[PDB]
C-alpha cells in the first residue's frame, strides 16, 4: 500500500535519493538543459522550481543561501543561481523549468525526459504545438465563437 | 574472384583486349583531306591482317560481321551462353548478359536498311606481349524487334511485334597471333549525336540527399 | 546446412500472355546467424505479417527489442532489392506476405553451480525470414457474423443423412 | 424524353468517352520530370509518365502516409487533385488537413462535401418527382454548413422535409462514404460538357459561365460512381476522406415566385480531424441557420 | 517442486501464443511535419530532437573554450551568434558565444 | 483400421449390369524376364495360359513385354481410369493364373472400406417416413390449446 | 555408411514417388504412354460393348477436324498425300439425329402424358456434355479419339461419341443401335428426379396451365400440417386442392417453399413421372 | 483508426473557448433544473 506517498523510492536509499536529484540539479543549473531517465527527471523537477524561489529571496538571505550551498555541489553556480537565473524568472511566479519526454535510451530502453530552464541560450527544442487555427475544425469553431459574440451582444 | 593470380611462370592468357584500339567518331549526321587519311590508316592494318591470314577479304566481312550480330542476339533469346562465347569477346560477353540473367529477352532481325559498311580497320601494337590484335569496326543499320520481360512474366521494356530502326557502329576483334582467333563482336560504338532510346515502362523516383540532422538541405 | 530462402528469387517466369493479369513480384529476403532467441524473434516476425512494407518500419522502429533494429534492417534492403532488382515500381506497394524466424546454429559452453556442478548454456542464434509481395496488403478477414453461423447451421442441419439404415 | 436511369447512363458513355479520348492523344509512354518542393523529402524527382500519372502515383513513390496524409497538390503552385494526370514536368507540393494554412485543403473539401450531396439529393425523391439540381453556391468554411441549391418539383412547394428525412439524406451520404469512391475529374472543353448536361439548363447556364472566365473554355468535370458534376476547383480524392457527415438544414430561398430554390445545408469533418461527439453537436447546430453567401 | 511431466508443444503454443504474450500494434505514430520522420504523438520527434542536441553541443564545445577551466560559469547571460551577426542593444553586457557556420532557420534570433 | 483409412460407398461404374455388363478390365500389360529365376511362373503363365485367357477375354488387350527385369509385374487398367499394378514375382503359373482372372472380375474402383453392403437409388417405394407420416390430421387443422373461431 | 544396395535402392524409390506427388506431372495421352497398338485397343473397344462394329467405320468415328488440321499444319512443318482421312463431321450428325430420336422414342413411350417441352429436356439432358462426355470417359472413347489437345475438350468428346453411335447405326442398324442408346444413355436417368434434368421456373403456372387442359379447377394452397412456426426450423406441408381433392402435398420451411415444392410433386404425378412409377425395363424383347 | 482526445486537434485559441463552453452549457442544464414543481411532476 502506497496511498498518498508523494516520493520515489530511488537511488540505495533516502540519503542516495537526495544525493542523485542533487546532482541531476547541479547539472541542470550548470548547463540550463539535461537529458536523464523520466522518472528522475520528474522527480527532480519539483526541486528545481523551488531552487528558484531561494534565488529570489536573494544572496543576503541567509537561509537561501545555505538552501544553495547544499544544492549546487559545485559553488561558482551559486553565483549564477542568484545573478544569473533568478534575475531571469523575477516576473514569473512558477513554471522556471519544461520537461519533455524523449525516445527511450538505446542501452537500457529506459524512459528518458529532457529538462530545461525557460529562458536560456541554446537552440530552442523542437516543442509539440497546437494545430493551427486555421485546420476546418478550428474555422467552424471559430465561425461558431464569433456567431455566440453577436448574439451575447443582443 | 578478388585478388589476380601472383608472381609465376604461368600468368593469365587474354583472348581479347580492354577497349577500342582507334575510336572510330562517327561523323555527325551519318544516319543517311583527312578523308583521304583515314583510307591511309585502314589499308595499312588490312594489311596486317592479312600478314597472318592471307585469305582475309574485307570486302566479304561485312557478311560475316552481319552473322556474327544476329546469332550473338539470338543467344540472348536461348541463353546459349556456350555459342555466345565464340561469337563475343570477353570484354563484351558481360555488357550483353550481365543484366538479364533473370529476364526473358525476346529480340529479332527483321530487315537490313543499308547494306553493311566497314568502316575502320585498326590492328594493335605490333609485339605488345607477343600478340596482336586486328579490330575491325562495322556500320550496320537495321530494323530490330526487342522485349524485354522481367522476372515475374511482366513486359519490362519494348514491344514484341514493332519493328525500328538501329544505327549501330559494332567493333569486332580478332586475335590475329592467336591460331584458333576469331572474329568476334568486340563492343559497340555509341555516338553522341545518336537519339534517345525509347522510354521504359514504369515510373522512378530518383531520390534526393539523405540528410543527417546536423546536415541541412542545399536547393 | 540449407540455404533455399536465398535461392527464390532466382525463379524465371515466362512472359505472360497479353490477356493475363499480371503477376505480383515477390521477393524472398533473410538474415543468417543473429545473435538472437528465434523464440524471441518470433513475436516480431509474427508482429508485422501481413502488414503493409511501411506499417511495418513504422511498427518496429517504436519497438523496445533488439530483434526489432535487425527486422527493420532486413525489411529495409528487401524493399531496396524489390524496387532495383525485381521491377516493383512504387517502393511503398509492398506487404508481409511471409514472416518467421528459425533456429540458427547455436554454440556451446558451461555454465558453472555451486558444489561443483555445472549445466550447458547455448549461446543461440537464429534467422529472419521475410517475403515481400507486390501490392496493397490483403485485407483482414471479417469476423463471422450470425447470418454466416445460422447459415452454417442450418447447413449442417439440412446435410445429416439417415443413418446405419438402407 | 430520357428517364432518370437513361440519363445517367447516357452522361456516363460521354464521360467515359472522353476520358478515352483524352488518353488516346499520347500513346506513346512520355517521361515527365516532377521535382519535389515540399520541406520533407526534398529533391527527390518523379521521372513519371505523362498523362498517366497522377500527384498520387508520386505519393506512393514516397510512403503510405503521403498517401493517407495528402489530400490535395499543389503542381507549379496551383491546387491540383490527387487524381489528376500530370502533364508536364513541373514542381510539386503536397497539401494536408493540419498544414499551417490548410485554406485550398479547406476548400477542396467543402466542394467535394457539397457535391456529394447533390449527389444524395439527385437520388432521395421518388421518380414521380423531378429534382434539377442547380449550384453548389461558394460558401467560406467559416459560414459553419457546405450548400447545394436545388429546385426540386413543384408539386413539393409545401414540403419541407422532416427530421425523420433529413436522417435518410444523411444515411444515404454515408453510403457513399462506405462505398470509398474516388473523385474522378475531365478537364474538358465547354462544347463536350454542354453536351453532357444538356438536359439541364441550370447546368448549361453554368457550364457557359465557367467556360467564359477561362480562355481556352475549359470546364472541370468530376464524377463518382454514376453522378457527374461541374466543379468550381480541384476536389478531394476519395469520399471516405469524410467521417462526419450531416445533412442538417433545408431552407426555401427568396423570392419563391420565380422559382423555389431550396438550399441544402451539410456540415462534414474528415477523418483526419474528426470532432467530439459534444463539439460535433455544437457545429450540426450551427450548420442548420441558414448560409447566406454575398 | 519439479515438473510431474513434460509440456506438449501443444499446451506451450496455447501460452506462447496467447494474445496477452503477443506484441501490441501501436496507433500514436505519426509523421513529424518538420522532417518526415515518424514519431510518437507524445515524444519528441527523434530526428529534429538529435538536430538541436548536435547543435547544442557545438555551442557547448564554444562555451567550454571561452570559459577554459571548471569552476568558471559566468555571472551573465549569454547569446550566441552566428556568422555575420553583431550583438544588439539587448544583448550589451551578455557573454557571446560565436558559432563558425550560418544561423539554422529554426533556432532563430529572438 | 477404418478411421485410419478412405471409405467410399458400394457403387458401380456406368450402371454396369443395368442394361448389359462391360467387363471394367480393358488392359493388361505383363513385364517377365527371359532369364530371371523370379520369372519362372510369368513365363510358364505367358507358354500355356495367357493365350487362353485372351481367347476369353476379347475385350481386354494384353501386352507381354520380355525386359530383363527382377520383379515380374502385370499392370491391369480399367476403364473407369484405374491402374492397378500387382507384383507376380516368384509366383507359380497357377498362382497367376488366379490373380489374372481376379483382376478381370474386378471393376476398377477402390479396395477400400465400403461404407454400406448395399446400394439403391430408390429406398423408399411408399414414401418416407416424417414426423408426420402416423400422425391422424384434425379439423380445420387447429393446433393442441387453440381457440377456435376468435 | 553401411554396406549393401537394396534399402538405398528401395529408398531412392520412395524419394521418386514423393517428387512425383510433389510435383504431379502433366497428363499425356493413353497413346502417348508405353503399351499401346491402336488397332488392337480398336477391336477391344468393339468386343467389350458386344457389337459388330466395322473396323473402317469405327476408326472414322474417332477422327476429329481438329485433329486432321493439326496432323497437316505439322506435316508443312516438317517438309513432308496418304493423310486423305476422313473426320467424323459426318459420322456424328447422324449418331446425334438418330440418337435424338431414339431417346424421343424411348421417352414417349415410356412416359406417355409428360409434355413435348419436358421430353425434349429430357432427351437434351440425357445428350447433353455433361452426361455424355461421363459415358464417354468410361467406355474408353477418349483413349481412342484422335484429337489436337489433350485432355479431348468436352464438346470434342461429344461429337466422337455420337460418331461412335454413327457408327454402329451404320454398322449394325437402327434396332441394334436403339439398344446401345438404352444401355448406355437411358440407364443415366436412373435416380434422377424429374426437375433434376428438366430444370422449371414457376411450376405452379405449369400446372395451373396443365389443369387447365384437362378441364381441372385451379388449384387451392392450404395448410396441411405446421411445425415450429415462430421458430428458426419451422416445418410446413401445403396441400394442393382441385375441387375440394387434394392432387399433391409438398413440404418446406417455408409456406412459399412448400407451396412451390407442392407444385412439383403434383407435375411428378401429372406427367407420370413419379418416384415409385414402374421401373425401365432393360429386359431382352422376346 | 487512431485514437482521437476533445482537445487534439484544436488550436491555442479554441481550447478555452470550448471549455467556457461546456462549461457554460453544465451550468444552465443545471441550473434549469432547480424548479421541479412548476414542471409538471408526477404525482406527489
Amino acid at each position: 500500500i502506497s496511498h498518498g506517498r508523494v516520493f520515489r523510492r530511488m537511488g540505495l536509499g533516502p540519503e542516495s535519493r537526495i544525493h542523485l536529484l542533487r546532482n541531476l540539479l547541479t547539472g541542470l543549473v550548470r548547463h540550463e538543459r539535461i537529458e536523464a531517465p523520466w522518472a528522475r527527471v520528474d522527480e527532480m523537477r519539483g526541486y528545481a522550481e523551488k531552487l528558484i524561489d531561494y534565488g529570489k529571496l536573494g544572496d543576503t538571505n541567509e537561509r537561501a543561501m545555505r538552501m544553495a550551498d547544499f544544492w549546487l555541489t559545485e559553488k561558482d553556480l551559486i553565483p549564477k543561481l542568484f545573478q544569473v537565473l533568478a534575475p531571469r524568472y523575477k516576473d514569473q511566479t512558477g513554471g522556471y523549468t519544461r520537461m519533455l519526454q524523449i525516445p527511450n535510451r538505446s542501452l537500457d530502453r529506459a524512459k528518458m525526459a529532457v529538462i530545461e530552464y525557460k529562458g536560456n541560450c541554446l537552440p530552442p527544442l523542437p516543442l509539440p504545438r497546437r494545430d493551427s487555427h486555421l485546420t476546418l475544425l478550428n474555422q467552424l469553431l471559430q465561425g461558431l465563437r464569433q456567431d455566440l459574440r453577436q448574439s451575447q451582444e443582443a | 574472384l578478388v585478388i589476380p593470380p601472383e608472381k609465376s611462370d604461368r600468368s593469365i592468357h587474354l583472348a581479347c583486349t580492354a577497349g577500342i584500339f582507334d575510336a572510330y567518331v562517327p561523323p555527325e549526321g551519318d544516319a543517311r583531306t583527312e578523308r583521304m587519311k583515314k583510307t591511309m590508316a585502314s589499308q595499312v592494318s588490312i594489311r596486317r591482317i592479312k600478314d597472318y591470314d592471307a585469305n582475309f577479304k574485307i570486302k566479304d566481312f561485312p557478311e560475316k560481321a552481319k552473322d556474327i550480330f544476329i546469332e550473338a542476339h539470338l543467344c540472348l533469346n536461348n541463353s546459349d551462353h556456350d555459342r555466345l562465347h565464340t561469337l563475343v569477346t570477353e570484354h563484351c560477353f558481360p555488357d550483353m548478359t550481365w543484366d538479364i540473367k533473370y529476364k526473358t529477352v525476346r529480340w529479332s532481325f527483321v530487315e537490313s536498311l543499308e547494306p553493311s559498311h566497314v568502316v575502320q580497320v585498326r590492328c594493335s601494337s605490333m609485339m605488345n606481349q607477343g600478340n596482336v590484335y586486328g579490330q575491325i569496326t562495322v556500320r550496320m543499320h537495321t530494323r530490330q524487334t526487342l522485349a524485354i520481360y522481367d522476372r515475374f512474366g511482366r513486359l519490362m521494356y519494348g514491344q514484341e511485334d514493332v519493328p525500328k530502326d538501329v544505327l549501330e557502329y559494332v567493333v569486332f576483334e580478332k586475335q590475329l597471333t592467336n591460331p584458333y582467333g576469331s572474329w568476334r563482336m568486340h563492343t559497340k560504338i555509341v555516338p553522341p549525336w545518336a537519339p534517345p532510346k525509347q522510354p521504359i515502362l514504369k515510373t522512378v523516383m530518383i531520390p534526393g540527399p539523405q540528410l543527417k540532422p546536423e546536415e541541412e538541405y542545399e536547393e | 546446412i540449407s540455404r533455399k530462402w536465398e535461392k527464390k528469387n532466382k525463379i524465371v517466369y515466362p512472359p505472360q500472355l497479353p490477356g493475363e493479369p499480371r503477376r505480383p513480384a515477390e521477393i524472398y529476403h533473410c538474415r543468417r546467424q543473429i545473435k538472437y532467441s528465434k523464440d524471441k524473434m518470433w513475436y516480431l516476425a509474427k508482429l508485422i505479417r501481413g502488414m503493409s512494407i511501411d506499417q511495418a518500419l513504422a511498427q518496429l522502429e517504436f519497438n523496445d527489442k533488439k530483434g526489432a533494429k535487425i527486422i527493420k534492417e532486413v525489411l529495409l534492403e528487401a524493399q531496396d532489392m524489390a524496387v532495383r532488382d525485381h521491377n516493383v515500381e512504387f517502393r511503398s506497394n509492398l506487404y508481409i506476405a511471409e514472416s518467421t524466424s528459425g533456429r540458427g546454429q547455436c554454440l556451446k559452453r558451461i555454465r558453472y553451480h555451486g558444489r561443483g556442478r555445472f549445466g550447458i548454456m547455448e549461446k543461440v542464434y537464429c534467422h529472419y525470414f521475410v517475403k515481400l509481395v507486390e501490392g496493397p496488403p490483403p485485407p483482414p478477414e471479417p469476423p463471422k457474423t450470425a447470418v454466416a453461423h445460422a447459415k452454417e447451421y442450418i447447413q449442417q442441419l439440412r446435410s445429416r443423412t439417415i443413418v446405419h439404415t438402407l | 424524353q430520357l428517364s432518370p436511369t437513361e440519363l445517367t447512363e447516357m452522361r456516363n458513355d460521354l464521360f467515359n468517352k472522353e476520358k478515352a479520348r483524352q488518353l488516346s492523344l499520347t500513346p506513346r509512354t512520355e517521361k515527365i520530370e516532377v521535382k519535389h518542393v515540399g520541406k520533407t523529402d526534398p529533391g527527390t524527382v518523379f521521372v513519371m509518365n505523362k498523362n498517366i500519372s497522377t500527384p498520387y502515383s508520386c505519393a506512393m513513390h514516397l510512403s503510405e502516409w503521403y498517401c493517407r496524409k495528402s489530400i490535395l497538390a499543389l503542381v507549379d503552385g496551383q491546387p491540383w487533385d490527387m487524381y489528376k494526370p500530370l502533364t508536364k514536368s513541373c514542381e510539386i507540393k503536397f497539401l494536408t488537413f493540419k498544414d499551417c494554412d490548410p485554406g485550398e485543403v479547406n476548400k477542396a473539401y467543402w466542394r467535394s462535401c457539397a457535391m456529394m450531396m447533390g449527389c444524395v439529393i439527385e437520388r432521395a425523391f421518388k421518380d414521380e418527382y423531378m429534382v434539377n439540381l442547380v449550384r453548389a453556391p461558394e460558401v467560406p468554411v467559416i459560414s459553419g454548413a457546405f450548400c447545394y441549391d436545388v429546385v426540386l418539383d413543384s408539386k413539393l412547394d409545401e414540403w419541407m422535409p422532416t427530421k425523420e428525412n433529413l436522417r435518410s439524406f444523411t444515411k444515404d451520404a454515408h453510403a457513399l462514404i462506405y462505398k470509398d469512391l474516388p473523385f474522378e475529374t475531365l478537364e474538358v472543353e465547354a462544347k463536350v460538357a454542354l453536351e453532357i448536361f444538356q438536359h439541364s439548363k441550370y447546368k448549361v447556364d453554368f457550364i457557359e459561365e465557367k467556360a467564359s472566365q477561362n480562355p481556352e473554355r475549359i470546364v472541370k468535370l468530376h464524377r463518382i460512381g454514376d453522378f457527374i458534376d461541374v466543379s468550381e476547383g480541384p476536389l478531394i480524392p476519395r469520399t471516405s476522406i469524410c467521417f462526419q457527415y450531416e445533412v442538417s438544414a433545408v431552407h426555401n430561398l427568396q423570392p419563391t415566385q420565380p422559382s423555389l430554390i431550396r438550399r441544402f445545408q451539410g456540415v462534414s469533418l474528415p477523418v483526419h480531424l474528426r470532432a467530439h461527439f459534444t463539439i460535433w453537436d455544437k457545429l450540426l447546430e450551427r450548420s442548420r441557420k441558414m448560409v447566406t453567401e454575398d | 517442486a519439479a515438473p510431474k511431466n513434460r509440456r506438449t508443444i501443444e499446451v506451450n503454443r496455447c501460452r506462447r501464443r496467447n494474445p496477452q504474450k503477443l506484441i501490441k500494434v501501436k496507433n500514436n505514430i505519426d509523421v513529424c511535419p518538420e522532417c518526415g520522420h515518424l514519431k510518437q504523438k507524445h515524444v519528441l520527434c527523434a530526428y529534429c530532437y538529435e538536430k538541436v542536441c548536435k547543435e547544442t553541443a557545438e555551442i557547448r564545445r564554444q562555451i567550454g573554450k571561452q570559459e577554459g577551466g571548471p569552476f568558471k560559469a559566468p555571472t551573465i547571460e549569454t547569446v550566441v551568434l552566428y556568422t555575420g551577426e553583431t550583438p544588439s542593444e539587448q544583448d550589451q553586457g551578455k557573454r557571446i558565444i560565436e558559432r563558425d557556420r550560418k544561423r539554422p532557420s529554426w533556432f532563430t534570433q529572438n | 483400421t477404418a478411421r485410419g483409412t478412405p471409405s467410399r460407398f458400394l457403387a458401380s461404374v456406368l450402371h454396369n449390369g443395368l442394361g448389359r455388363y462391360v467387363q471394367q478390365l480393358q488392359r493388361l500389360s505383363f513385364s517377365v524376364s527371359r532369364d530371371g529365376a523370379s520369372s519362372r511362373g510369368a513365363r510358364e503363365f505367358v507358354e500355356r495360359e495367357v493365350i487362353d485367357f485372351a481367347r476369353r477375354n476379347p475385350g481386354v488387350v494384353i501386352y507381354v513385354n520380355s525386359r530383363p527385369c527382377c520383379v515380374p509385374r502385370v499392370v491391369a487398367e480399367y476403364l473407369n481410369g484405374a491402374v492397378r499394378e500387382e507384383s507376380i514375382h516368384c509366383k507359380s503359373v497357377e498362382e497367376i493364373s488366379t490373380l489374372v482372372q481376379k483382376l478381370a472380375d474386378q471393376s476398377g474402383l477402390d479396395v477400400i472400406r465400403i461404407r454400406k453392403p448395399f446400394h439403391t437409388d430408390n429406398p423408399s417405394i411408399q414414401g418416407q417416413w416424417h414426423p408426420f407420416t402416423n400422425k391422424p390430421t384434425t379439423f380445420r387443422g387447429l393446433r393442441p390449446r387453440e381457440v377456435q373461431d376468435p | 555408411v553401411k554396406k549393401g544396395f537394396r534399402a538405398a535402392f528401395r529408398f531412392q524409390k520412395e524419394l521418386e514417388r514423393q517428387r512425383l506427388l510433389r510435383c504431379p506431372p502433366p497428363p499425356v495421352r493413353r497413346s502417348e504412354k508405353p503399351n499401346w497398338d491402336y488397332h488392337a485397343e480398336i477391336q477391344a473397344f468393339g468386343h467389350r460393348l458386344q457389337e459388330n462394329f466395322s473396323l473402317d467405320l469405327l476408326k472414322t468415328a474417332f477422327v476429329n477436324s481438329c485433329y486432321i488440321k493439326s496432323e497437316e499444319a505439322k506435316r508443312q512443318q516438317l517438309g513432308i498425300v496418304l493423310l486423305n482421312l476422313k473426320s467424323n463431321q459426318e459420322l456424328s450428325e447422324q449418331g446425334t439425329s438418330f440418337s435424338q430420336t431414339c431417346l424421343t422414342q424411348f421417352l414417349e413411350d415410356e412416359y406417355p402424358d409428360m409434355p413435348t417441352e419436358g421430353i425434349k429436356n429430357l432427351v437434351d439432358f440425357l445428350t447433353g456434355e455433361e452426361v455424355v462426355c461421363h459415358v464417354a470417359r468410361n467406355l474408353a472413347v477418349e483413349q481412342l479419339t484422335l484429337s489436337e489437345e489433350f485432355p479431348v475438350p468436352p464438346a470434342v468428346l461429344q461429337q466422337t461419341f455420337f460418331a461412335v453411335i454413327g457408327a454402329l447405326l451404320q454398322s449394325s442398324g437402327p434396332e441394334r443401335t436403339a439398344l446401345f442408346i438404352r444401355d448406355f444413355l437411358i440407364t443415366q436417368m436412373t435416380g434422377k428426379e424429374l426437375f433434376e434434368m428438366w430444370k422449371i421456373i414457376n411450376p405452379m403456372g405449369l400446372l395451373v396451365e396443365e389443369l387447365k387442359k384437362r378441364n381441372v379447377s385451379a388449384p387451392e394452397s392450404r395448410l396441411t400440417r405446421q411445425s415450429g412456426g415462430t421458430t428458426a426450423l419451422p416445418l410446413y406441408f401445403v396441400g394442393l386442392y382441385c375441387d375440394k381433392k387434394l392432387i399433391a402435398e409438398g413440404p418446406g420451411e417455408t409456406v412459399l417453399v412448400a407451396e412451390e415444392e407442392a407444385a412439383r410433386v403434383a407435375l411428378r404425378k401429372l406427367y407420370g413421372f413419379t418416384e415409385n412409377r414402374r421401373p425401365w425395363n432393360y429386359s431382352k424383347p422376346k | 483508426k487512431s485514437g482521437t482526445w476533445w482537445d487534439e486537434h484544436l488550436s491555442e485559441e479554441n481550447v478555452p473557448f470550448i471549455k467556457q463552453l461546456v462549461s457554460d452549457e453544465d451550468k444552465a442544464q443545471l441550473a434549469s433544473k432547480l424548479c421541479p414543481l412548476k414542471d409538471e411532476p408526477w404525482p406527489i
